């Protein structure tokens, strides 16, 4: 079970800094350039403790057949509890300064849409489907690595 | 020592002139304006170094350019795909004299991990190569360090000042190796902290 | 200090230049140019005379002229754009069909 | 557009003004390499080595 | 005069220094160094500049002298935006005005 | 004699501040960056001398020293002529400032119309770089480039002409003697505005900036696009200063203080107007051009001489 909460952990914390890469991004294509500079501070704090965890940044290679490479390292929860004391003010901060902007609304709102059939038939799986309204995520229809007790 | 191109020379550098070409060797070295290039993951750790929490605009090195005219620096950050390859070559050649080239990560140094069928065994297979940065990635500061690396080797280069007047041969000074420059203090290293700490 | 002579020859000079290069191109653009260049030689003609006399009226009739020169060239090149979307070419001979 | 659309987007801007100036008030979250040294975890995975035994003979 | 014929001097300056600084900054650029169909819609918008540029003069000649044109000037710039106002509406309504259809 | 010593100190005085005005849109160039930093909770560029003050003469001899490129199968004189337009017409258009009292270039009878003259011969630069690179791509952006210009230029003059309304002259001192009590931001607060996002928006900066029209350039021509894009900046803050914050005119300090405190508080905003906005699309940006501000400026003007007439 233990293996099994490391895993989660560590995978939500790349989910955490792959999702602050991917709305910088499309902030930064929207037109406002800071939000990226901010979520890359925030990935920093993601790549800190990952760092601390695994000894690398961005291909940790840290997951092993039956388990993963070493245990957690003395002190991962004093670098846990300042990352998650640290985000839910920011996460705010870039939905106040760049996803209420109705300029951002305007370049996105409406823009290439698609239904449930339209998804359902291309293989369209994660946000895109989830937005179509079908309740499809792997973690709770075919849950994995103990994901059931979160 | 220096390589010459139009061989292994000697230093050719009047106390004038030799100020002048330091001052245009200055000039260049604190003005490098970077290619933006994405190839893969090396990229993302290399715009990682262009934001706030590295802050390599500190070293004038941030203006990123969509045009190769207007970039001096091309950082191939990212695997060389055999259908990338004739793309990075145009775009090299699209550059302006002086041009730099630093190849960042395993893949653009040797081909890396994918020694496959459908990837180019490093860039300078095809592109010159100054700057070398060992990695998968290599983390935003070895990017600033490849940098500074950088501009050592463009303060100690003489250029043709003027395409009318002058040595039209380029010169590049052939620096004492970073393993064997550091090789004195690596190896002196005993002791450690434990991997079961933080 | 200055004729008016010399401005009305200067403006004179303008417009059979103009005139010229209206005749002598088969290019409807270049006929467009010529065009603008009389109108314009006809303004600096009235901006002469009124400036002679010391009285705005030169100058009104400036601002009328190139009010009228504006017009002129938005209509001219439209119908520009229509001919060259129609035909594909801008040569005024081709242009010829009704005769007699 | 509607007037109420452009006030509201007038809002919009104004806001975003304002918390990008109360950003340059904020402080500085650049790690200031090379003069600043990188802090690395004791298990980062850097240059590779090879080392000695307490007896100083290489462990290889 | 005195001031005037300075003032005339010091725009002649000012003129020729920044024109001689410019062209001497491309020519001291090529000195030095080593060597190795478009839409109607751009017609309609610059087209209907010209016309509310000129309109616009008409506008800059009234504004200058408003205390000396009394009320009447008021009134005949009124229908003159008036009817600026009434081809703007015109412009907008039709889509002469929308880059997107 | 005493008329060729003043001929020559007005000529000094011009010179002057044509050189404190091309150093501070290069030095302002290095300023925008360090101020970019200052907003994006960095540094910016600290490292090429004292506090980065030689970066931008790194910059500078990296674009002298650069190889010159012109394309092959392109014209010459127009390539060459665009970064010339860029920089040189709005160099030109400060010369009308009223810096302080008894520093003046040019106190013209026309003033604002020689900026209006300047804008309108500034749009030829992008036409013109479009055109000669004899390239589609940089053509076509090059001339969505000019058309936002011109939706932008077509009321920049009467965003102004609530200023010369109020004033009676088209004279830039007679205008700033006529903020000797009231300021006209506030009674021109649209005239304020317009004249704010026009002057925004004819000088392609940010959130008002098919590739793009400079792609072909590099060098040095690059170099007078870039400084010409900032000496812009500074005339245009400074117009503003003139015209909608009284100029000189300050209770304690020397005019020129107040002058330079008050452009250099614009230039800051400038920046930080491009750090913060974010961009619109473009069909958004010429409605509001069109759509919004120049009936704006029509009224703002009919109700400025009515309230003026009404007195
Ligand atoms: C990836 O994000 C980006 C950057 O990195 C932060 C940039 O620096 C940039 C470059 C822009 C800037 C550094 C700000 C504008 C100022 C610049 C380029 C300074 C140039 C100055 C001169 C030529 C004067 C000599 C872009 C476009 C970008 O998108
Ligand atoms: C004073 C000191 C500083 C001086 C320096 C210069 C200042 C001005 C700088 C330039 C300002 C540029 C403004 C650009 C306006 C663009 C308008 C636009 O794009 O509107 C469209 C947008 C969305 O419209 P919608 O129809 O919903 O979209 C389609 C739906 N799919 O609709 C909207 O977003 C509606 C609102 C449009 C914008 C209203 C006006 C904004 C003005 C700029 C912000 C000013 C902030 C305060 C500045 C300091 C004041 C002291
Ligand atoms: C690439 C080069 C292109 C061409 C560049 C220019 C070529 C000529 C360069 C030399 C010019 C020398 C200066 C000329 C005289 C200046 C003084 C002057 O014009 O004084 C006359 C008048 C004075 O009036 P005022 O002072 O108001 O009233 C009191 C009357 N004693 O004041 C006036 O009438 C002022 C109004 C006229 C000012 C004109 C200034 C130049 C305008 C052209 C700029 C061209 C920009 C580049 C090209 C754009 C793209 C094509
Ligand atoms: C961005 C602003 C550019 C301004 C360029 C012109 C600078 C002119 C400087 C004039 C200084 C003297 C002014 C008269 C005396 C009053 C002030 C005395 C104390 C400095
Ligand atoms: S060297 Fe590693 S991190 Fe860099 S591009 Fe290759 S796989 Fe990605």
């Amino acid at each position: 079970d233990r293996v099994n909460v490391i895993r989660v952990m560590l995978s939500e914390l790349f989910r955490i800094n792959s999702h602050l890469l991917y709305i910088s991004t499309f902030i930064q294509d929207v037109g406002a350039m800071t939000p990226v500079f901010f979520a890359f501070t925030d990935r920093q704090k993601i790549y800190d403790l990952v760092e601390a965890i695994t000894g690398f940044r961005m291909h940790p290679a840290w997951f092993r057949i039956g388990g993963v490479a070493h245990d957690l390292p003395r002190g991962w929860d004093r670098l846990l509890r300042e990352f998650l004391d640290w985000m839910p003010k920011r996460l705010a901060s870039y939905e106040k300064a760049a996803l209420q902007n109705t300029i951002l609304k305007g370049r996105s709102q409406g823009v290439a849409a698609y239904g449930a059939k339209e998804a359902l038939e291309w293989g369209t799986t994660g946000a895109g489907l989830r937005a179509t309204g079908i309740d499809f995520d792997v973690r709770k229809a075919r849950p994995y690595s103990g994901y059931e007790n979160f | 020592d220096y390589t010459l191109t139009r061989e292994i020379v000697t230093d050719p550098l009047n106390v004038f002139m030799g100020k002048l070409n330091d001052m245009v060797n200055w000039g260049r070295k604190n003005s490098i304006w970077p290619y933006n290039f994405g190839l893969s993951c090396c990229y993302v750790e290399m715009v990682t170094s262009f934001t706030a929490v590295h802050d390599v605009a500190r070293f004038g090195a941030e203006v990123l350019r969509a045009s190769p005219r207007q970039a001096d620096l091309m950082v191939v950050a990212g695997t060389c795909f055999t259908k990338m390859a004739p793309v990075i070559q145009r775009l090299y050649d699209q550059m302006l004299e002086p041009k730099w080239v630093i190849s960042m990560g395993a893949c653009a140094n040797s081909g890396g991990m994918y020694d496959i069928y459908s990837v180019v065994q490093g860039v300078d297979k095809f592109i010159p190569v100054d700057v070398y940065i060992p990695g998968c990635p290599p983390r935003p500061e070895a990017y600033m360090q490849a940098l500074m690396l950088l501009q050592e080797s463009i303060g100690k280069e003489r250029r043709p000042l003027s395409w009318v007047v002058g040595d039209q041969g380029v010169y590049r000074a052939n620096m004492q190796s970073e393993r064997e420059r550091k090789r004195g203090e690596r190896i002196a290293v005993t002791n450690l902290r434990t991997p079961d700490e933080i | 200090m200055i004729p008016l002579q010399h401005g009305l020859i200067l403006a004179a000079i303008l417009f059979v230049l103009g005139l010229t290069g209206l005749v002598i191109r088969r290019n409807l653009l270049f006929m467009l140019i010529g065009l603008e260049i009389m109108i314009n030689a006809s303004a600096l003609a009235f901006v002469v005379a009124g400036s002679y006399w010391g009285q705005t009226d030169g100058q009104v009739m400036y601002i009328l002229a190139i009010s009228l020169a504006a017009a002129e060239a938005s209509i001219g090149l439209a119908l520009l754009l229509q001919l060259h979307r129609r035909r594909q070419n801008l040569n005024i001979d081709s242009v010829s069909e009704m005769r007699g | 557009m509607t007037l109420k659309e452009l006030l509201v987007g007038f809002g919009t801007q104004v806001r975003s003004i304002w918390m990008i100036g109360l950003h340059a008030f904020a402080k500085r979250e650049t790690r200031m390499y090379p003069e600043e040294p990188v802090y690395l975890p004791p298990r980062y995975r850097g240059r590779i080595v090879l080392t000695r035994d307490p007896d100083g003979e290489e462990r290889c | 005069s005195t001031e005037v014929i300075a003032h005339h001097w010091a725009f002649a300056i000012f003129l020729i220094v920044a024109i001689g600084l410019c062209c001497l900054m491309l020519v001291g650029g090529w000195f030095l160094g080593g060597r190795a169909r478009l839409s109607a819609k751009f017609y309609l918008v610059a087209m209907f500049f010209v016309i509310f540029d000129v309109e616009a003069l008409y506008l800059f000649a009234w504004s200058t002298s408003i205390r000396e044109s009394g009320w009447v000037g008021f009134v005949e710039a009124a229908i003159f935006i008036f009817v600026l106002l009434a081809g703007l509406v015109y412009l907008v309504r039709i889509g002469a005005l929308d880059w997107t259809p | 004699s005493p008329e060729l010593i003043e001929i020559l100190l007005t000529i000094l005085k011009a010179v002057v501040i044509l050189l404190v005005v091309v150093t501070c849109g290069a030095f302002m160039s290095f300023g925008e960056r360090r101020l970019l930093g200052l907003f994006q909770n960095r540094y910016g560029p600290n490292r090429v001398g004292w506090g980065g003050s030689l970066q931008l003469v790194a910059d500078m001899i990296k674009m002298f020293f650069k190889e010159d490129w012109i394309p092959k199968f392109s014209d010459r004189v127009i390539f060459t002529l665009a970064p010339m337009i860029a920089f040189t017409s709005l160099l030109l258009a400060f010369a009308i400032v009223p810096v302080s009292p008894g520093w003046v270039v040019a106190d013209l009878n026309i003033g604002i119309l020689f900026f209006l003259m300047m804008a309108g011969l500034a749009v030829y630069a992008v036409l013109f770089a479009g055109w000669s690179s004899n390239n589609k791509y940089s053509l076509l952006g090059a001339m969505r480039a000019s058309a936002q210009t011109l939706s932008y230029e077509v009321f920049l003059g009467l965003s102004l002409m609530g200023v010369v309304a109020q004033a009676g002259s088209f004279n830039m001192t007679d205008i700033v003697n006529s903020q000797a009590h009231v300021w006209n931001v506030i009674p021109q607060f649209f005239g304020f505005i317009t004249f704010a996002i026009a002057g925004v928006a004819v000088c392609h900066r940010h959130p008002f900036d098919a590739d793009g029209y400079h792609i072909e350039y590099s060098g040095m021509k690059f170099g007078l696009f870039f400084v010409g894009e900032y000496i812009g900046i500074v005339t245009i803050s400074a117009l503003m200063v003139t015209l909608f914050f009284g100029g000189w005119q300050g209770p304690l300090l020397p005019p020129f203080i107040w002058f330079a405190l008050k452009t250099a508080f614009f230039m800051m905003m400038f920046i930080l107007i491009r750090a913060s906005l974010p961009r619109p699309r473009y069909d958004q940006v010429m409605s509001f051009g069109w759509k919004i501000c120049l009936p704006l400026t029509l009224i703002n003007l009919l109700v400025t001489a009515a309230v003026i007439l009404w007195q």
